[PDB]
């Protein structure tokens, strides 16, 4: 009867900035800056 | 961490965070125009 | 009224109106874009100039080269950041007006003709209250139908 | 550096601060520019499925306007498997009216 096309969502609160947007929540993210020792 | 580092080290930057998105905007019977299929894992 | 919008003609009149939702989002995006370019630049107090004796020619040359080197790096980056950002700004705007076209096409569905010039023609009579609905995300598809 | 090498110490400091500002600025914009593109990439990919599918289903479905298609002809799990792959057989299905 019906078929839909969509995408993944989850409970993540990881946020990123982009040139156009600020504090965008994403499903997955990678931190590339080392902060600890 | 500190600019005066001895060894084979990452570049030192003045930034606080550098985070790359790898995923989709997390926007949790309807397709993508709504966004949110938490049931599709 | 704004950057992107609508024009209409019906039994009650005609005219232009901006799509305020679309324009404001695009506007905020461009504002954040300009601020990213400017706000990420690091401004510090500096004196720049140095003095050297006539027996320090290699040191003066080292200083000059270091300063010229950074100037070429910052000039090159400024030139490409502006060109790359402008390419994207213009694509951004074209994308946004096309997105209204499909946002609207997808609610109007089969009750309109695509005229091929960025407009839709209604089969069912559509008045100012219909216009308001179409111009927002509220068009009621079930209440309207094709004549033939 | 000694106390009589203040200009050399300052030259060293400036060279190091200069490279730090260059690498910090580049790190900040590379991340922001890449994130803008990652999110556009994902939106493009889900839209590409929508049209990849719309173009095989052609006239045998209704576009519902919310990112879904409704079949005129009854479509079962074997049909679903075909549509979900690049194998939908257009000729075997037809509009009811
Ligand atoms: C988020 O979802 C994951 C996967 O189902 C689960 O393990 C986790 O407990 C949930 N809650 C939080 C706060 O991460
Ligand atoms: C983003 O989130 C941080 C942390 O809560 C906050 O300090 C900052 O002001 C927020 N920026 C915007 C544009 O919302």
């Amino acid at each position: 009867d019906q078929i839909c096309i969509g995408y993944h969502a989850n409970n993540s609160t990881e946020k990123v900035d982009t040139i156009l947007e600020r504090n965008v929540t994403v499903t997955h993210a990678k931190d590339i800056l080392e902060k600890t020792h | 961490v500190h600019p005066l580092t001895i060894g084979e080290c990452p570049k030192y930057v003045k930034s606080e965070k550098l985070v790359l998105a790898t995923g989709l905007r997390n926007v949790p019977i309807a397709g993508f125009i709504e966004g949110g299929w938490q049931g599709m894992v | 009224d704004g950057w992107y919008g609508y024009h209409h003609s019906n039994d009650q009149g005609s005219g232009y109106a901006a799509d305020k939702e679309s324009t404001q989002k695009a506007f905020d995006g461009i504002t954040n874009k300009v601020n990213s370019v400017i706000e990420k630049m690091n401004t510090q107090f500096e004196a720049v100039g140095k003095e050297f004796s006539n027996l320090e020619r290699r040191l003066e040359n080292l200083n000059k080269k270091m300063e010229d080197g950074f100037l070429d790096v910052w000039t090159y980056n400024a030139e490409l950041l502006v060109l790359m950002e402008n390419e994207r700004t213009l694509d951004f705007h074209d994308s946004n007006v096309k997105n209204l076209y499909d946002k609207v096409r997808m609610q109007l569905r089969d009750n309109v003709k695509e005229l091929g010039n960025g407009c839709f023609e209604f089969y069912h009579k559509c008045d100012d209250e219909c216009m308001n609905s179409v111009k927002n995300g509220t068009y009621d598809y079930p209440k309207y139908e094709e004549e033939s």
